[PDB]
C-alpha cells in the first residue's frame, strides 16, 4: 500500500542473500512510478541470472523452437541433439492450427535427431542430412524444415548451416539452421531474436523478386499473435469485420507461405512486441512497411486498439469499426454487468513472460480489479517503460523473481489472485490463494476479442470466487 | 459473438458459422494448403504396410519419442531424500522444462535449482557458477542435502563435478561437513531411468564408500527397498503398506511419496518426510537390499553387491499374480516372517476379480510402451488375464531386456502373435496399429493422437488409449493409482475390463442397428 | 457365416449383409411395422415439453422405477451378521430375484431360503413351511442365527411370524435358545432401505429388550455404527478405518463387507466375518450410536432412543468435505479422542485435488438419482465442488427429506438451478433430460438406456451416464469403491473430473474438424 512499506518488504526479503546475491537481486526489484521512463527507477532487466536461486526462465532454444517457429503449422522442426529438450517442449504450448496432423500439419510431432554418444564424440552433421532425407522421404507434404539447434550442437562444433544449405539446393525445399542453443544469452529473449534472425535470412525474402500476389490498399499482418487457445482467430474475426484483409499471421496459425507474403503488407499490427520487435524493424527498414502495436485485452483496449488501427486507413475503415465496436457493445456490456459486482474491488499480482504482465491490466482493471504487482522473466527496459504507465503508482515490480521471493511477496501482500505460470501455480495453490494460469489460460481460452473478454471474465469468477479456498483450514483447527 | 448466459471457449466456440467462413477465406486466400483430395490420399498412404516399411527403415530421424533424458530421473531420485534440493549443474532451460513436466504429471509443487551456465561458462568451464550456486542455494532454501546431477550442456564440456564441489568446500563456500552428493547424467547416454540410476549409485557411495569399515550385513534386521523411477505414489505406499502388514522392518531409499503428495492446508512445505541421512547411512547394515525395478538400476545393483556385499535377489518388478507372490516369498525369506493371512485374502480376491472377468478380458488385443520394468510387467499380467499383446514398445529397452520378454511370451501361448520393439518411437507404433490394429493401447497421453489418427481413418478403425504409464496429463490424479502388488492388478483388471465394456457400450448405443447388444447386464 | 479365424458374436454377427436382409424382410413381411417417418415422429414427440407434462400428470402408471421391495434390504441386513441366514417367508420367486439381483451387482454369492409358500400356503398359512423351513434350513446350512423377512403375500394375508417361529420352538423344530429374530418387512411399503431399517430394528429388538436391566451406557467405551444399506464394500472398510486411525473403540453392526468379498481361493465359504451376537447384546452398553444413514434408519433410532437410552447424534451421511468434519467432530467430542493428523493430511490432500480440479469441474450440471442418504451427500459434495445438481429425483424419498435437501440447496449460490423430485420414476427423469438437459447424469446402470434415448436425439443431445450407486449391472468390481469419507470423495471427484475430461477429449477427436482443442495437457 505504501512505497515505504515495499522498499522496506525488499529490504526484509533480500536478508537471506549472501551479499554478491543480494546486490545483484536488489536491482531487480523495484516500486512503481509512473511517469518514468528509464532503467533509473532501480529496475535493471534481461542480466544473467544468479546461480541456485530457482528462477523461472527458460532457454534460447525455448525461445526459438517452442515460440516462434513450432507454431508454424505446414513445416517441421527437427530438435537438432539428444531427446530431452524436443520431448519436455511437444505440445506445451497451446499454439491453435487448423490442418491433418502428420500429414500438412505438424505443429504437436516432435521430430529430434537423438543425439546418442557417438554423434556427440564424432559430429552429427552426417546424421543430419540423413535425418533430412528420411522426412523427405515419409513426410511428402511437408512445405519447409527448420533445425533447431541445443546446447551440444553449439559446442560440439557442427555446422548446420552448410548441410542446411547443401540439402536446401538438393531438394528445392527451404531448411532453415536456427542457432538456439540453450545456453546462448540468459533468457528465451535471445531465441527469439535469433528465430526472428533465422527467419529474416532464410525465409521472409523468398518472395522478393516476385509480383504474383495481388495487394490491396487494407492489407494488414498480424505479428506477434501466437493463436494460444485461439487468440489469434479472435483477434483476426474482429480485424476481418472492420474491412481489413489480414494477409498473413505471426505465427500461431501460420504457414510459411504467408510468413513469405508478409512483405507485401500495407501494415503490420504487432501484439508481441518483444519477439517480434527485430523483424517489424527490419520489415520497415527494408520494405518500408509501417509497424503499430495494439491490445486485445478487454473491450476497452480493443476499442482502442481498433479504433487506432481504423485511424491508419481512409473513413470507410473507421465507420466499419465503429459499426463493429456498436455491434459488439452489448455482449461485453452483459458481461461486465454479470460478472463486475463478483470482482470488483480484488487484488492481482501477476508474473508472466514478455508483455502479458502489462497486457492484461487493461481486462482486469474493465471487470474491476486492480494489479497490486506485476513481473517479468526476460522483458528489456522497453517492456518495463512501456508497463510504468500501465501500473499503478507504488505498486510492486519485480524481474526474474526467484521463488523465495515471490512466496515472501505473496505472504505479505496477500492478494485475492495471482496470475503466472505453471510451476508456482500449486505453489500457490498450496498457500490457499486463488490462482490462475497467464501462459496456457488454465486450457481455458481464448483471452482476445470480446469473445475472448467473456471467457476471461468467467474464468476470473469461477477461480476467484470457487468455495474450495474457503475450505483449506480444518474445523478442528484455529 | 457470445451470449452471457452461455459463455462458449474456443470449442464449440470456433464451430460458430462467422469463425468457420473466416478460416475457409484464410485458408483459400493465403496458407497455400494442398488440396483435401491430396491430403487424404497421403494421408491413406501413411495407414498402408508400403508406407510402414518405410517408417520402419528410419535410422537417423526420431519421431515422436517415448523417454526423457537422464537428469529428469536424477532429479525425481534427489527429490526422494529428505530435506534434498536437486541441483542441475547446467543450463536452466533444462531445469523449467524438468519442473514443468513434473508439475504436469504430479499436479503438484516440484524443486530444483540451477546454477545458469552460459557462454562463459561453456568457455571457461563452469566452477564458479557451482561455487556461487550452492553457496546461494544453501542460503536461500536450507536444505539438509544437496543432490548434483548434470546438464548435456555440462558433460560437453568435461566439467569435473567431483573437483568442483571439493574446490567450493575449501574455499568456504560450503562447509566441508555439508553432504553434496553427486552424479554424472549425460542426456546422450540411457534415458530417465538411467539418470535414477546415476543419481541414487552417487548418493549411496557419497553416504557408504568411506564408512565401510564398521558395518555388518543383517546388523540392524532391516530389508533395503529401491524403487527405483516410479511416478506412481500408490506404487510406494503398496509396497510400504505390504511390508508393515508382513511385519518386517523396511528401508525404502529414495520416497518421494511424502514431497510429491503434501496437503493444502495454507502453508506450502518445500521439503516433506524422505528418505533421512540416517537410514542411507545404516543402509550397509541391512540384511539385503531388494531392487524393485531391475532393468534400470543396473548401476545400483552393481555397487551394493561389490561395496555393501548385498546378496540381491534375482526378482521381477511385484505387478501381477505371480511376479508380486514371488516378491512376498523372496521377502519372507529374506526377513524371516510368515506371510500374514491379509495378504492371503488380498491375493484371493485378486484372483476371484479374474475369474469374474475372464470372459470379457480373453482375446483381446493390445498395443503397450513405457519403461522397461513397467512394460515387462504389464505383459506378464496382461498373460495371466488371457490377452495377446500384440505390440511391445520399449524405446529405452535394450537387447537383454528383449530377450527377456522374448522368453516370458514364449512361456505362454498367448504372446504367439507377440512382437517387442526397442529403440522404436511412437510414429513406428501409429505405423503398427493400423497395419496390425489391436482391439486397445496402453501408455501414457502421447497415445491419444495416434487413437485420434485412427479414428480419422474411420470408425471401425479407432484404436482406444488406456492412460497406465507415464506421463499423463490429459486426466487428473491418474499418479495416485497403484500398479504394483494385488492393489495395483486389482486397478489394472478394474481399468481394462472397464475400457472393454464402455468400447462396447458405446459401439452398440445405436437404436434399431446395434442397440439389440446394448445389454443391462454384462 | 463365421470366420474360424476371426470369430463373431451377437455383435457384430447380426451386422452381417445376409442378417440384414433376413430381419428387413421379416419385418416387411410379417411385423407390421409402423412406417419409420411415423416412428421419428413418436420419438420426436417423446423428447418434447407438451410430452413432459403429460408424464409428469401420471398418477397410476410407473415407468422404470428406481427402488426395490423391502425384503431385499432386509436381506442385505441379514447378510451383515455373523453365520446369520437370511429366511424370506413366502414365495420362492422373490428370492430368487433377490439373489440374481444381488449376484449381478456384486459378483459374489449371495446365500438366501425360503419356505416356498404356495398357493396352499396361500390360502392356509404358511405356519407349516415356517417350521419345516426352519429345521431345513438350520440343519442344512447350519447358521447360528436365522433372520426372518417376508414376502408381500405373507404380508397381505397377516402371517403372524412371532407366533410361527415361537410354535416352531415349542414344537421340537428347533432349539428353544437359537436366535430367530425376524421382521414384517410389507413390499407394498416404502422400499428396500425401510426392508433394512424393519430388519436392524428386529434384531436388534430381538437381542436387547429383553436384557435392558444390566445394561450401562458407555460401560465398553465403545461407539455403535450403524451402516443402512450399503453396497458399496469400501464405504464399510474406510468408515473402519478411519475409526481405527482415530483410536475409537467402535463396534459396527451388520457389517457384511467380509461374506461380500470372499477370496476364490479353491473353497467355498457360505459365512464369513459379520457383526457377532455379542456384539449385538453389548449394543447397549456403548456410550453412543451413530447412523451413517438417518434418512431410512428411522425405525433403528426411534428404537435405539427409547430402549438403550443413547443419544444418537444429528449427523449427515459422512459424504464429502463438510460433512465427513463434522462426523468426525462428533466422534471425537464423544469418545473424547483427538483427531489424529493422517485424518487432518488426508483432508489435506482432498482439498488439494479439488483446488486442482476445480477450473474443470466448475459450473457442470448433473441430474441424479439414487437413495436418499447417498443422493443428500452427493448433492452437497457437488455444492462443495462448485457443480450445479440441476435434476434432483428420489423415488423413495418422502417430503421431509426433500424439504431437508432444499435446504441444503438453499444455503449454496450453486443450488440455485436444482430441483428436488419425490416419487418420480426414470423415465420422468428422461424427459428432464430432454428438455433441460444437463452435462451428466449420476446414477445407477438403468441410466445407461436414457443415455441411448439421447443419442438418438443427436450427438449434440447426448447426456454421459456416471455409474454411481445401485445397481450396477454393466460394469465389473465397482461394487469395492468408496463413497463415504475423504477416500470416497477422492474417488468421486476423480471419476467426475476424468468423466468430464473423457467427453472433452472424445467431443474434439475429429481432425481438421474439432481437433485443434485435442490438447495434450488438460
Ligand atoms: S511469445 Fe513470449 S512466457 Fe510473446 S516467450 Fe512466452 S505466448 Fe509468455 S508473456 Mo509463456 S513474450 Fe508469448 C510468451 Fe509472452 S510462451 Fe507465451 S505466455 S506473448
Ligand atoms: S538449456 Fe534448452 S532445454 Fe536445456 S539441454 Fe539446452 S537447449 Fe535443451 Fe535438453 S537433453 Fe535434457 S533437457 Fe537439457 S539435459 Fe540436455
Ligand atoms: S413370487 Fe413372483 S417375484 Fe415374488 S412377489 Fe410373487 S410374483 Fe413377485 Fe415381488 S414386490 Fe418384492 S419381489 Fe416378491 S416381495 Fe412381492
Ligand atoms: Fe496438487
Ligand atoms: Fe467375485
Amino acid at each position: 500500500m505504501s512505497r515505504e512499506e515495499v522498499e522496506s518488504l525488499i529490504q526484509e526479503v533480500l536478508e537471506v542473500y549472501p551479499e554478491k546475491a543480494r546486490k545483484d537481486r536488489n536491482k531487480h526489484l523495484a516500486v512503481n512510478d509512473p511517469a518514468v521512463t528509464q532503467s533509473k527507477k532501480c529496475i535493471i532487466s534481461n542480466k544473467k541470472s544468479q546461480p541456485g536461486l530457482m528462477t523461472i526462465r527458460g532457454c534460447a532454444y525455448a525461445g526459438s523452437k517452442g515460440v516462434v517457429w513450432g507454431p508454424i503449422k505446414d513445416m517441421i522442426h527437427i530438435s537438432h541433439g539428444p531427446v530431452g529438450c524436443g520431448q519436455y517442449s511437444r505440445a506445451g504450448r497451446r499454439n491453435y492450427y487448423i490442418g491433418t496432423t502428420g500429414v500438412n500439419a505438424f505443429v504437436t510431432m516432435n521430430f529430434t535427431s537423438d543425439f546418442q554418444e557417438k554423434d556427440i564424440v564424432f559430429g552429427g552433421d552426417k546424421k543430419l542430412a540423413k535425418l533430412i532425407d528420411e522426412v523427405e522421404t515419409l513426410f511428402p507434404l511437408n512445405k519447409g524444415i527448420s533445425v533447431q539447434s541445443e546446447c551440444p550442437i553449439g559446442l560440439i562444433g557442427d555446422d548446420i548451416e552448410s548441410v542446411s544449405k547443401v540439402k536446401g539446393a538438393e531438394l528445392s525445399k527451404t531448411i532453415v539452421p536456427v542457432r538456439c542453443e540453450g545456453f546462448r544469452g540468459v533468457s528465451q529473449s535471445l531465441g527469439h531474436h535469433i528465430a526472428n534472425d533465422a527467419v529474416r535470412d532464410w525465409v521472409l525474402g523468398k518472395r522478393d523478386e516476385d509480383t504474383t500476389f495481388a495487394s490491396t490498399p487494407y492489407d494488414v499482418a498480424i505479428i506477434g499473435d501466437y493463436n494460444i487457445g485461439g487468440d489469434a482467430w479472435s483477434s483476426r474475426i474482429l480485424l476481418e469485420e472492420m474491412g481489413l484483409r489480414c494477409v498473413a499471421q505471426w505465427s500461431g496459425d501460420g504457414s510459411i507461405s504467408e510468413i513469405e507474403l508478409t512483405p507485401k503488407v500495407k501494415l503490420n499490427l504487432v501484439h508481441c512486441y518483444r519477439s517480434m520487435n527485430y523483424i517489424s524493424r527490419h520489415m520497415e527498414e527494408k520494405y518500408g512497411i509501417p509497424w503499430m502495436e495494439y491490445n486485445f485485452f478487454g473491450p476497452t483496449k480493443t476499442i482502442e486498439s481498433l479504433r487506432a488501427i481504423a485511424a491508419k486507413f481512409d473513413e470507410s475503415i473507421q465507420k466499419k469499426c465503429e459499426e463493429v465496436i456498436a455491434k459488439y457493445k452489448p455482449e461485453w456490456e452483459a458481461v461486465v454487468a454479470k460478472y463486475r459486482p463478483r470482482l470488483e474491488g480484488k487484488r492481482v499480482m501477476l508474473y508472466i513472460g514478455g508483455l502479458r504482465p502489462r497486457h492484461v491490466i487493461g481486462a482486469y482493471e474493465d471487470l474491476g480489479m486492480e494489479v497490486v504487482g506485476t513481473g517479468y522473466e526476460f522483458a528489456h527496459n522497453d517492456d518495463y517503460d512501456r508497463t510504468m504507465k500501465e501500473m499503478g503508482d507504488s505498486t510492486l515490480l519485480y524481474d526474474d523473481v526467484t521463488g523465495y521471493e515471490f512466496e515472501e511477496f505473496v505472504k505479505r501482500i496477500k492478494p485475492d489472485l495471482i496470475g503466472s505460470g505453471i510451476k508456482e501455480k500449486f505453489i500457490f495453490q498450496k498457500m490457499g490463494i486463488p490462482f490462475r494460469e497467464m501462459h496456457s489460460w488454465d486450457y481455458s481460452g481464448p483471452y482476445h476479442g470480446f469473445d475472448g473478454f467473456a471467457i476471461f471474465a468467467r474464468d476470473m469468477d469461477m477461480t476467484l470466487n470457487n468455495p474450495c479456498w474457503k475450505k483449506l483450514q480444518a474445523p478442528w483447527e484455529a | 459473438s457470445q451470449q452471457v448466459d452461455k459463455i462458449k471457449a474456443s470449442y464449440p466456440l470456433f464451430l460458430d458459422q462467422d469463425y468457420k467462413d473466416m478460416l475457409a477465406k484464410k485458408r483459400d486466400g493465403f496458407e497455400e494448403k494442398y488440396p483435401q483430395d491430396k491430403i487424404d490420399e497421403v494421408f491413406q498412404w501413411t495407414t498402408t504396410k508400403e508406407y510402414q516399411e518405410l517408417n520402419f527403415q528410419r535410422e537417423a530421424l526420431t519421431v515422436n519419442p517415448a523417454k526423457a533424458c537422464q537428469p529428469l530421473g536424477a532429479v525425481l531420485c534427489a527429490l526422494g531424500f529428505e530435506k534434498t534440493m536437486p541441483y542441475v549443474h547446467g543450463s536452466q532451460g533444462c531445469v523449467a522444462y524438468f519442473r514443468s513436466y513434473f508439475n504436469r504429471h504430479f499436479r503438484e509443487p516440484v524443486s530444483c535449482v540451477s546454477d545458469s551456465m552460459t557462454e562463459d561458462a561453456a568457455v571457461f568451464g563452469g566452477q564458479q557458477n557451482m561455487k556461487d550456486g550452492l553457496q546461494n542455494c544453501k542460503a536461500t532454501y536450507k536444505p539438509d542435502m544437496i543432490a548434483v546431477s548434470t546438464t548435456c550442456m555440462a558433460e560437453v564440456i568435461g566439467d569435473d563435478l567431483n573437483a568442483f564441489i571439493n574446490n567450493s568446500k575449501k574455499e568456504g563456500f560450503i562447509p566441508d561437513e555439508f553432504p553434496v552428493p553427486f552424479a554424472h547424467t549425460p542426456s546422450f547416454v540411457g534415458s530417465h531411468v538411467t539418470g535414477w540410476d546415476n543419481m541414487f549409485e552417487g548418493i549411496a557411495r557419497y553416504f557408504t564408500l568411506k564408512s565401510m569399515d564398521d558395518k555388518v550385513v543383517g546388523s540392524n534386521k532391516k530389508i533395503n527397498i529401491v524403487p527405483g523411477f516410479e511416478t506412481y505414489l500408490g506404487n510406494f505406499r503398496v509396497i510400504k503398506r505390504m511390508l508393515s502388514e508382513m511385519g518386517v522392518g523396511y528401508s525404502l531409499l529414495s520416497d518421494p511419496e511424502e514431497v510429491l503428495d503434501t496437503p493444502a492446508d495454507g502453508q506450502f512445505r518445500m521439503y516433506a518426510g524422505g528418505t533421512t541421512q540416517e537410514e542411507m547411512k545404516d543402509a550397509p547394515n541391512a540384511l539385503n537390499t531388494v531392487l524393485l525395478q531391475p532393468w534400470h538400476l543396473e548401476k545400483t545393483k552393481k555397487f551394493v553387491e561389490g561395496t555393501w556385499k548385498h546378496e540381491v535377489p534375482k526378482l521381477n518388478i511385484p505387478m501381477g499374480l505371480d511376479w508380486t507372490d514371488e516378491f512376498l516369498m523372496k521377502v519372507s525369506e529374506i526377513s524371516g516372517q510368515p506371510i500374514p493371512a491379509s495378504l492371503t485374502k488380498e491375493r484371493g480376491r485378486l484372483v476371484d476379480m479374474m475369474t469374474d472377468s475372464h470372459t470379457w478380458l480373453h482375446g483381446k488385443r493390445f498395443a503397450l510402451w513405457g519403461d522397461p520394468d513397467f512394460v515387462m510387467g504389464l505383459v506378464k499380467f496382461l498373460l495371466e488375464l488371457g490377452c495377446e499383446p500384440v505390440h511391445i514398445l520399449c524405446h529405452n529397452g535394450n537387447k537383454r531386456w528383449k530377450k527377456a520378454v522374448d522368453a516370458i511370451l514364449a512361456a505362454s501361448p498367448y504372446g504367439k502373435n507377440a512382437t517387442v520393439y526397442i529403440g522404436k518411437d511412437l510414429w513406428h507404433l501409429r505405423s503398427l496399429v493400423f497395419t496390425d490394429k489391436p482391439d486397445f493401447m496402453i501408455g501414457n497421453s502421447y497415445g491419444k493422437f495416434i487413437q485420434r489418427d485412427t479414428l480419422h481413418k474411420g470408425k471401425e478403425f479407432e484404436v482406444p488409449l488406456i492412460r497406465i504409464g507415464f506421463p499423463i496429463f490429459d486426466r487428473h490424479h491418474l499418479h495416485r493409482s497403484t500398479t504394483l502388488g494385488y492393489e495395483g492388478a486389482m486397478q489394472i483388471l478394474t481399468t481394462l475390463v472397464n475400457s472393454i465394456l464402455e468400447r462396447l457400450d458405446e459401439e452398440t448405443r445405436g437404436m434399431q442397428a446395434t442397440d439389440y447388444n446394448h445389454d443391462l447386464v454384462r
